[PDB]
């Protein structure tokens, strides 16, 4: 390996290389100017980034010597045999030669010496402390270190004279991805179909290992596909193909979301009949921003990213939040209403902190609060309540969606048939900005969603779904689900009878005109009135508080 | 020579509970 | 055991196989396209899959070098030594030969290293994490591990060169579950009478593991047949009955009406015995939901032939003591879907979001074991108009009932799971829950008329008897307005 | 906060010992409604917390040289003990921005953003009259993306020619841009969540 | 029995019950007997402290694993069988789950004269009559 | 003692009783008074600590098992009786019950604390068993 | 150095301690400066060893034990000051602290002045709570 | 004193220091800062439950009495405030004292020659020992 193996990471790469050169290549300069560089770094970030492969190619680069220290094979069972182990190799590292000490998992060493209870550990990190800075505590030797939780250190072992620079191998960008990409598909044949700049575009939330992962994928298939028909013929012209590509794509999600995959559901936008208008708003909210970024920052503004549905149950807000999950190159995180609560105290902030922690960590993404009225209700309301847990979790998804955050690529679509329950400070621009009412479908929308939930059956030829949408009035998508449901269940209910009957010594290849229409008798209006008339007053009321325009 | 040895036993946690108010 | 012993699970067999054996069998077509395959994976799925059997049939056939790790085997008292141990597994994987690394039961050896406090777990976690992934990682060594729960797992382990994928192995279906029954009788002596499409047929939330179950009880049934009918013979068995043992339908089918899965072993419901007999009247209604129940489940592939999803929810409602629940009772004991009932008020707790945790715990044992009826008697209590009260006992029935909203339909997997609602007060149900997808067709159960009040009258009148010349007709017009209950 | 037994008023000492070793800092506690609640089952620890914040902030002089600055939507729900004299006296009031104030909001978000040269933006302060600064972030924000849409519908345009410069046909953020936002603005107060302010005001 | 086998140490529990094992498989087939089982076996996602879940792990690793047993029988016995991990309550580790619960008149007839073999009575006691109005009582 | 044995280490409690119990049972037939069983009594089901339910275990096994009790009797005590395992209520383990909760035993007691002392002649004990009508002894 | 006291024998730890006290003190009136004494004092309470408790009683023996004709005194220098055992803190041990507090703008520009002072140069307004 | 008795060898100090308190002579046991021993009970369990066997175990024959000064007079527990150990409580709520403790302090310097600790006296008023 060496610094053409890692990607992704310049200004980190630099820092880390002129730190490890300069030392040891041009000593003169730094007594010419008198001071010398820092002397420690501290490699923090994300899992699977680059630190330990960071730091094989400096080991492999640098002709200086080098000694690796592992997290926990510094202690052994005997007193004083850790600080002994420690001294040793300090000691070791000093007296050949100049060296560059790396400590792997340095988090296993040090904690923080106020919440820790042990008695060996303390005692090894005040031996990491006196012996890295003091009287005779260093003299020409680097000192390297690789964490994933960098808040777990002491704060006495992180100062100028023990780790002056802490560098952050973050998550890669676009042309990181891209750099990635490149580096790892430099050994293996490729065919000529790849599109690697739009392939990087797609992995929306990769980092490092994750990127490998894929490309390991992409080539597993090809062997899996081009060994059934089974020499030399096949083991030439493997050529991994793009196809290839864009099925491992579709599969592999992001290491940090893989806690949070949501099962796999179908659907498209041919599927949602009727929305036209809200579908091409939503394409148009979600897509802008990740896909036109630098007109975006042409203007000088930040993109707009809430929305909420609300309208009466049954008519597809939660169908919306799956064509967009599905249908779209963005991270999805599915979060129901009352999921994120627990029992102890604290842990349900504890659950949403990680929770968009892990949505703004792999941006964009997407987030779908479920029935937002379940854990976002007005404030102040309960009289008797568990000691106001519910308004402490409110309020920190106040903080959460729009605070003292870094403002990267990250939706909330929040679904409530209840939308005078949310607190009025959740409506507001800046978390929930724009409030989108689905309101119950007209004769062409019933038209068009009776359609897209027969797109998939077969019916007669004479058969016209005009009569159905023109019957029902004051239906919602709920209801002509339950219609077409009735219809199928009655024609199957021929189907099985028919077979029976021939058997007692495909009958039905479609669904008769005769069956929508003795299904049709038990057809309801699933929303009373009383709802629709709630519903269009909140609407009144939302346009009403607007006036003089 | 002496040795060493490893102790970790529990610790304490806080519960939340709801009431019900009768007016 | 080899692995023509593991049936319910070809894909994730394959899965396997393919790195644990082709980099070891074929190493050319891997340098021949130039990237390595992976060497880490991780096994899940709820418990009695065939984990740990999967790991035996990989150990027994190939022939790379083996290497077994308990979860907790690793601890030990001086600090600095679980480590050590690991230290000594892992350099003799490298040291012998091209090895695999099994270990089982990986969750209480490798939690988050966050939430936990001791500090012996998160030096060995670290330890871990270092071993499979850092410096001079690994040489020619696949690495498997077992879990029942994934979640519970340092995020830093679940990640390519450590865990390279999972594969979820899951509950089988019918043609898995032919299988594992054909795998298990293929050693006994069976009768010339026994058919096993039928059998996989009627069971329906076993896991493989209660499969075997199924067959030992069979073969504890006819034993005890044997040494009923013959003596107990207490010196010695004689040899000519040995010659002639036989396992008949009878002996299946009782254990199949004893056995349940186990994952609704803790939610069994006590034997109550009702049938459609038993229930008078309601013809009509009788039918439609035998009907209902049973086309989703014997027939899928006319379903999937018209290309709609099958209808879920039903509810009852009418006055009190028409034979709701008595519906509910004939529907439990002889229709095949697994039954879960819970009363009103029963899902309720005193801590703060358990009763949603509880709702979540229910739903998920009755997907898992689909096709799965589960019955909400009293649903007045549990999905009360939200919003209405405007005191509050700090919002839990808002919440509980929202629980319910998204947990019969919001974003789930589909799946064979049929919700009968029975109530004595529609008025002050949400409508939301009311809306075709959680409950689709309301059921008027009124009073009966002349006609079913006599057949009423006749299905009590069972096992009674009496004069032979008692004539119910005139009891049926004498009422006028009674109920079942009357 | 955290489930543990101690770890959260520990919490509370460690960020004020940090904060008093750093003097001067500027401590800000955003959403006051969940430290700060009112005393009033559920353990009490709220009650430990608050203390622990009241008796750390009693240690509080003109050296060390530390100003909390506190931040709620809801002050009704702030625990009276923090507002007591002695403690934290100056409580102050932002009200909904008048003409002038709207005039500089707006001028304030457009400051790094192309626009016509002959456009006005009193006439915009002049119709809302009830709106706030989320308000008018969302109308700006609501032109910018109708102006994103008319330049890259112009860009596919311009590429269909092609197929059979300037980057788009205007870079400036046109009139019509606003005169078509204006349908999908909110105004989002309630004059009825307003009377509670106002009252707490004259209270 | 339960609570008997965990110690001060950290692995010990575990290192007790594989000694336990490897004792009973070590010589004869054998009878193991855990006395309340619901104090070692806890429901895991909802106890915390590792070294429960670690016990529970290694019971399970002992009982059915990897060359889980040879020749040896396993017995439990508690009160709440509701509160015991559903992965211990599987085939190969707890297969036949039998309730043994209160009797019934015949039952309680049976247990009352068992008791009464060694105690000396009058002859104008009659067992017969004595069970029958008893009606709760177990054991 | 209750809350004495009980302790947060683990493993340690459930030690305690057992050597307490193997120390009463070593040397000769003897009376183990083990006082406020409530506070080390939760009913199982209430409680959230482990190391409560581990000790009710324990003291369950102790009480009642092969070789249990070899000529030793435990005697208990508590303050409200219904907050205790009803598996601690059975016969082999608290099969009897006893209530002690008047003029004459108050009397009895004033009798009895003032045998060691010559109070005085005209100190009439009628008037202190009439007044002290709220003493427990 | 606090954690550099222990050793591989038994008790050889304590024979450390003492020779190198006895030699600090009967050399001359010399200084001694003692590295992290909050390695050694946890407060007596997160202990649960032995090790810990000899070692530390035999330097509160030898601290003790010190005559007026030594003429040696001991510098301690720790970071956590409200996590020391009160044992150690009696009069005739150790009775004067100094709180070693943040230096002022001044203070700011004498330290930036001293560090200058050996480099090729072509502030205490703006930095305000760095230290030292 | 309060945490001087730990290193089970805390009740092996109770018990040495109260048999050799009751072997001597009818005397008096200070127990300064009794908070540290005491937690208020809601190895310290061990400690106060041997301190209360131990207090309650002097019969007639030992004749001795024990004092013990505190701080706070609320964390201290009322299984130790119970009728027969600690009962007989006093509320110790001036310049008379602070001259008397001027003089036993600055008695053992070569001071002055024009001082007046009167004045010293006065004009301190809060300053304690
Ligand atoms: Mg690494
Ligand atoms: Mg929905
Ligand atoms: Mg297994
Ligand atoms: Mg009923």
């Amino acid at each position: 390996v060496g610094y053409d193996d890692i990607g992704g990471c310049r200004k980190q790469m630099a820092q880390i290389r002129e730190m490890v050169e300069l030392p040891l290549r041009h000593p003169q300069l730094f007594k010419a100017i008198g001071i010398k560089p820092p002397r420690g770094v501290l490699m923090y970030g994300p899992p699977g980034t680059g630190k330990t492969l960071m730091a094989r190619a400096v080991a492999n680069e640098t002709g200086a010597f080098f000694f690796l220290i592992n997290g926990p094979e510094v202690m052994s069972k005997m007193a004083g045999e850790s600080e002994s182990n420690l001294r040793k190799a300090f000691e070791e590292a000093e007296k050949n030669a100049p060296a560059i000490i790396f400590i792997d998992e340095i988090d296993s060493i040090a904690p923080k010496r106020d919440k820790t209870n042990g008695e060996v550990e303390r005692r090894v990190v005040s031996q990491l402390l006196t012996l890295m800075d003091g009287m005779k505590a260093r003299s020409n030797v680097v000192v390297i270190a690789a964490t994933n939780r960098p808040n777990s250190i002491d704060p006495a072992l992180r100062r100028f004279g023990r780790f002056d620079r802490e560098v952050d191998i973050g998550i890669p960008d676009a042309t990181g991805r891209l750099e990635v990409l490149r580096i790892h598909t430099k050994n293996m044949k490729l065919a000529d179909d790849v599109d690697l700049e739009a392939l990087a575009a797609e992995t929306h939330g990769y980092v490092g290992a994750d990127i490998a992962s894929l490309c390991s994928e992409a080539a597993m298939q090809q062997i899996r596909e081009k060994m059934d028909l089974i020499d030399a013929e096949v083991l030439d012209s493997l050529g991994v193909t793009m196809d290839n590509f864009r099925f491992a794509l579709g599969n592999s999600n992001p290491s940090a979301l893989r806690e949070t995959v949501v099962e796999s559901v179908n659907v498209t936008w041919d599927d949602v009949g009727g929305l036209d208008e809200i579908k091409e708003e939503l394409k148009e909210t979600v897509e802008y921003p990740v896909l036109h970024p630098d007109q975006y920052t042409k203007f000088g503004l930040s993109p707009s990213k809430g929305v909420l549905f609300y309208g009466p149950p049954g008519t597809g807000k939660t169908l919306l939040a799956k064509a967009v999950a599905t249908e779209v190159s963005a991270n999805f995180i599915s979060v129901k209403g009352p999921e994120l609560l627990s029992m102890w105290y604290g842990e349900s902030e504890s659950n949403i902190r990680d929770i968009f922690d892990k949505a703004r960590a792999a941006a964009p993404t997407v987030v779908f609060l479920d029935e937002l009225d379940s854990i976002a209700k007005a404030r102040g309301g309960s009289l008797g309540d568990a000691g106001g847990a519910s308004d402490r979790v409110v309020n920190q998804l106040l903080t959460e969606m729009d605070g003292m955050n870094a403002k990267k690529n990250v939706f909330v679509i929040g679904a409530t048939n209840r939308p005078d329950q949310i607190d009025p400070a959740i409506l507001r621009p800046g978390r929930l900005d724009q409030l989108i009412y689905v309101p119950l479908p007209d004769e062409n929308a019933r038209l068009s969603i009776l359609n897209a939930q027969l797109r998939k059956t077969p019916l007669e030829p004479g058969l016209e779904l005009t009569a159905i949408a023109k019957a029902t009035q004051g239906f919602s998508g709920a209801d002509l689900l339950y219609i077409v449901q009735r219809a199928a269940k009655y024609a199957i209910k021929d189907s099985i009878e028919a077979h029976r009957q021939h058997e007692a010594e495909d009958p039905v290849p479609y669904i008769t005109k005769e069956h929508f229409a003795e299904a049709m008798k038990t057809a309801k209006r699933s929303v009373s009135d009383a709802e629709l008339r709630r519903y269009e007053a909140y609407s009144q009321q939302m346009k009403a508080s607007r006036g003089q325009f | 020579a002496a040795a060493a040895a490893a102790a970790a036993a529990a610790a304490a946690a806080v519960a939340v509970a709801v009431a019900v108010a009768a007016a | 055991v080899g692995y023509d012993d593991i049936g319910g699970c070809r894909k994730q067999m394959a899965q396997i196989r393919e790195m644990v054996e082709l980099p070891l069998r074929h190493p050319q077509l891997f340098k021949a396209i130039g990237i390595k395959p992976p060497r880490g994976v991780l096994m899940y799925g709820p418990p009695g899959t065939g984990k740990t059997l999967m790991a035996r049939a990989v150990a027994n056939e190939t022939g790379a070098f083996f290497f077994l790790i308990n979860g907790p085997e690793v601890m030990s008292k001086m600090a600095g030594e679980s480590e050590s141990n690991l230290r000594k597994a892992f350099e003799e994987a490298e040291k012998n030969a091209p090895a695999i690394i099994f270990i089982d039961e990986i969750d209480s050896i490798a939690p988050k290293r966050d939430k936990t406090n001791g500090e012996v777990e998160r030096r060995v976690v670290s330890q871990l994490l270092t071993l499979m992934d850092g410096m001079k990682a690994r040489s020619n060594v696949v690495v498997i591990a077992a879990t029942n729960r994934p979640n519970s797992i340092d995020p830093a382990l679940r990640r390519f060169g450590r865990f390279d994928r999972e594969v979820d192995i899951g509950i089988p279906d019918a043609t898995g579950r032919l299988e594992v029954l054909r795998i298990h009788t293929k050693n006994m002596k069976l009768a010339d009478d026994v058919d096993l499409e039928a059998l996989a047929a009627e069971t329906h939330g076993y896991v493989g593991a209660d499969i075997a179950s199924l067959c030992s009880e069979a073969a504890m049934q006819q034993i005890r047949e044997k040494m009923d009918l013959i003596d107990l013979d207490e010196d010695e068995i004689d040899a000519e009955v040995l010659d002639s043992l036989g396992v008949t339908m009878d002996n299946f089918r009782f254990a199949l009406g004893n056995s349940n899965p186990s994952a609704l072993r803790e939610t069994v419901v006590e034997s109550v015995n009702v049938t459609w007999d038993d229930v008078g009247g309601l013809d009509e209604i009788k039918e439609e939901l035998k009907e209902t129940v049973e086309y989703p489940v014997l027939h899928p592939d006319q379903y999937t032939k018209f290309g709609l999803s099958p209808s879920k929810g039903v509810l009852f409602y009418g006055p009190p003591g028409t034979g709701k629940t008595l519906l509910a009772k004939a529907v439990a004991t002889e229709v095949s879907a697994n039954f879960i009932s819970v009363k009103g008020p029963e899902l309720l707790s005193m801590w703060y979001g358990e009763s949603e945790s509880n709702i979540r715990d229910i739903f998920d044992k009755a997907r898992a074991a689909a096709p799965t009826v589960v019955f909400l008697d009293e649903l007045d209590s549990i999905a009360k108009a939200r919003g209405g009260s405007l005191g509050d006992a700090g919002g839990a029935s808002d919440r509980v009932v929202n629980q319910l909203l998204t947990e019969m339909d919001g974003m789930n997997a589909k799946k064979n799971v049929f919700v009968i609602g029975a109530t004595n007060r529609p008025d002050q149900i949400d409508p939301a829950i009311l809306r075709p997808g959680r409950l689709d067709q309301l059921i008027y159960v009124p009073l009966p008329d002349e006609n079913a009040r006599l057949s009423i009258l006749n299905a009590q009148l069972r096992k009674t008897p009496l004069e032979p010349g008692l004539e119910l007709t005139a009891i049926a017009k004498a009422t006028q307005g009674f109920s079942g209950a009357d | 906060l955290s489930m543990w037994y101690g770890e959260s008023e520990s919490n509370i000492r460690d960020i004020f010992d940090k904060a008093r070793a750093a003097a001067p800092t500027v401590v800000f506690l955003d959403e006051l409604d969940s430290i700060a609640k009112a005393r009033g089952d559920a353990g009490g620890a709220s009650d430990r917390v608050v203390n622990q914040l009241l008796t750390e902030m009693d240690g509080m002089n003109a050296k060390k040289n530390v100003f909390v600055i506190g931040a709620t939507n809801r002050p009704d729900q702030i625990d009276p003990a923090i507002l007591r004299p002695g403690r934290l006296d100056q409580l102050i009031y932002v009200p909904l921005p008048d003409e002038n104030a709207r005039l500089s909001i707006l001028n304030a978000q457009l400051r790094k953003t192309p626009l016509e040269p002959g456009l006005e933006l009193t006439a915009i302060a002049k119709a809302t009259q009830g709106f706030s600064g989320a308000d008018l972030l969302y109308i700006v924000q609501r032109a910018a993306k109708y102006a994103i849409k008319d330049s890259i519908e112009a860009h596919r345009q311009h590429e269909a020619e092609k197929e059979v410069p300037e980057v788009d046909p205007v870079p400036y953020i046109t009139k019509e841009h606003f005169a078509e936002a204006m349908k999908t603005a909110k105004r989002s107060v309630s004059d009825a969540e307003l009377r509670r302010y106002e009252a707490y005001s004259q209270q």
